[PDB]
RNA sequence: GCCUAAGACAGCGGGGAGGUUGGCUUAGAAGCAGCCAUCCUUUAAAGAGUGCGUAACAGCUCACCCGUCGAGGC
């Protein structure tokens, strides 16, 4: 349901950081 | 720079996330705007996995669409108008195709294929379908699979 | 005399007779999608097989006696590496052209070198900051955070033809994604008409 | 006794591919959480994958082939 850099689905994934 | 991007999509269904958001947003490229227009190439297409090929600069703020072809398990469900497959293939139908209708599929995916002939296309069909739990002619597919060497078929072809 | 290799060393026999020119390929490094692919754009151009090369040369030894031709046993002399048997009515020089045509670029990796010079072209390289930087450190790449995003210092030469390029300066160069080398088949030598072509003279061009 | 100079064991280097992210399931599930299937193609060969690994991909590895080595292996 949340994190930064971490799934297929729903919205959350990576990037900067 | 250019950088060229692919992901598949729910043809007509594509949102802002993710799949084509963490393929994109890199690109300095604004979202929707890559959202809207293959929602439009897609139209046709609705429901059904396709691959579609960003091609962006990253410099100068362009991008464009090439709608690619659906993979072999999507081109079959349709062709039987159907969403989800089998859970348990070989144990449970879903799930029949007669050979001329695979025999279209074939020549869709033959040039992206190894197969250099029609009848190897359509081999390589069928092996897909054993993993689906779809049958051909009523039979398994393993078995249409042996016929067409044993040189049943043979008037569907050349 | 297992028997799969006695049909084997037929099987190379029946291509060698069939047509004019015989060529031993190098198909060592290929990677399978380029082989894939190269083998479906000369498939009716060619006939192309691999085999273990004592096999070849037993094939190659075996169809000089049954024909009568001595020098294509001496072709055998040239089987070496990753060799494959091609056989064609191309004269020679056509089909080498044929195949420098198809092939491509490819990462340079530890411990080859240079066919030719590398090299690093500059402005941004899209990395954030990172150990990146603390890797053109050693490979005398100089770098440094351009608007926040790695980028070399210039347009040097880290290499040049004849002497090694480092492991790592390799892997650096897989990274920033360079292709310096071109891989394909690669020809050891092509008979015809008796006479055995190397690829000294099967390169001569017009001047 | 069988395999082995038409190349043993071990090491090292390269290849290890395409339909395809197989179906399902799942936020994800791409060879490698799980369930089911496990075919076909290019092939010298290459599992719908042996283990690491990753959120998933990626990457590393292994089977398998070729090379190198050169006398042993069950
Ligand atoms: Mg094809
Ligand atoms: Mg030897
Ligand atoms: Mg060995
Ligand atoms: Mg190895
Ligand atoms: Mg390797
Ligand atoms: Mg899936
Ligand atoms: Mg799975
Ligand atoms: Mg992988
Ligand atoms: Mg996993
Ligand atoms: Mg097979
Ligand atoms: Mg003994
Ligand atoms: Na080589
Ligand atoms: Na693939
Ligand atoms: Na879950
Ligand atoms: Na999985």
């Amino acid at each position: 349901i949340a994190s930064a850099s971490c799934t297929t689905x729903i919205c959350t994934c990576s990037c900067s950081s | 720079a250019k950088e060229v991007v692919e992901v598949l999509v729910t043809g007509g269904r594509a949102t802002a996330g993710p799949p084509l958001g963490p393929a994109i947003g890199p690109l300095g490229v604004n979202v929707m705007q890559v959202v809207k227009e293959i929602n439009e190439k897609t139209k046709d297409y609705e429901g059904m996995q396709v691959p579609v090929k960003v091609i962006v600069d990253t410099e100068t703020r362009k991008f464009e669409i090439e709608v690619g072809i659906p993979p072999t398990t999507a081109l079959i469900k349709k062709e039987l108008g159907i969403e989800t497959a089998a859970h348990e293939p070989r144990h449970e139908v879903v799930g029949n195709l007669t050979l001329e209708q695979v025999i279209k599929i074939a020549k869709m995916k033959k040039d992206a294929m190894l197969s250099y002939t029609l009848k190897n296309a359509v081999k390589e069909v069928l092996g897909t379908c054993g993993s689906m739990g779809v049958t051909v002619e009523g039979k398994d597919p393993k078995e249409v699979q042996k016929e067409i060497d044993a040189g049943v078929y043979d008037e569907y072809f050349k | 005399m297992a028997p799969w290799k006695i049909e084997e060393v037929k099987t190379l026999k029946g291509l060698i007779k069939s047509k004019p020119v015989v060529a031993i390929v190098d198909m060592m490094d290929v990677p399978a999608p380029q082989l894939q692919e190269i083998r479906d754009k000369i498939r009716d151009k060619v006939k192309l097989r691999m085999s273990r090369n004592t096999l070849i040369i037993r094939a190659l030894k075996e169809a000089a006696e049954e024909l009568n031709n001595p020098k294509l046993a001496e072709l055998a002399n040239y089987v070496e590496r990753g060799a494959a048997i091609l056989v064609t009515d191309m004269n020679p020089f056509k089909l080498y052209k044929l195949l420098e045509e198809n092939k491509s670029p490819a990462p340079v990796r530890g411990g080859q070198i240079a066919p030719c010079d590398i090299k690093v072209e500059k402005g941004s390289t899209g990395m954030p900051p990172g150990p990146f930087l603390g890797e053109l450190k050693s490979v005398g790449i100089p770098a440094a955070i351009e608007k926040g995003k790695i980028a070399i210092k210039e347009d040097k030469v880290v290499v040049k033809k004849g002497e090694v390029v480092s492991p790592k300066l390799a892997a650096v160069l897989d990274r920033l994604g360079i292709k310096p080398i071109k891989v394909g088949l690669n020809i050891l030598a092509v008979y015809e008409d008796g006479i055995i072509y190397t690829p000294d003279v099967l390169k001569v061009d017009e001047e």
